[PDB]
């Protein structure tokens, strides 16, 4: 939502 | 108002798929709209975190190794799960029920 990434561990 | 929390702490092992979830979090890097603490979104349905450690999406972390997670950047909160070795330790925070 309007600044995220997420691709984490 | 008149409404309390209880907090719980787990012991995790490094996976060969890369645990079996994934972290929104950061100091320089948001969420929602710029954020102090680091939050959970994203779960896999076959990971050892989900099946044979006991986390959920709703239980959110405050602290991991034991180390100070609570004002931090997104690589600085991946560098405590990637570099420990074999051995990851999390604390999460959780809301009182009625029954």
């Amino acid at each position: 939502v309007v600044s995220e990434r997420i691709s984490s561990v | 108002g008149a409404m309390e929390m209880e907090y719980e702490e787990i012991t995790l092992e490094r996976g060969n798929s890369g645990l079996g979830f994934s972290i929104a979090g950061g100091t320089d890097n948001p969420h929602i709209g710029d954020d102090p603490s680091i939050f959970i979104t994203k779960i896999i349905p076959g990971g050892a975190a989900a099946q044979d450690g006991r986390l959920r999406v709703n239980d959110s972390i405050l602290f991991v190794n034991e180390v100070d997670v609570r004002e931090v950047t997104h690589s600085a909160a991946v560098e405590a799960l990637k570099e420990a070795g074999s051995i990851v330790r999390l604390y999460v925070m959780r809301r009182k029920p009625p029954a």
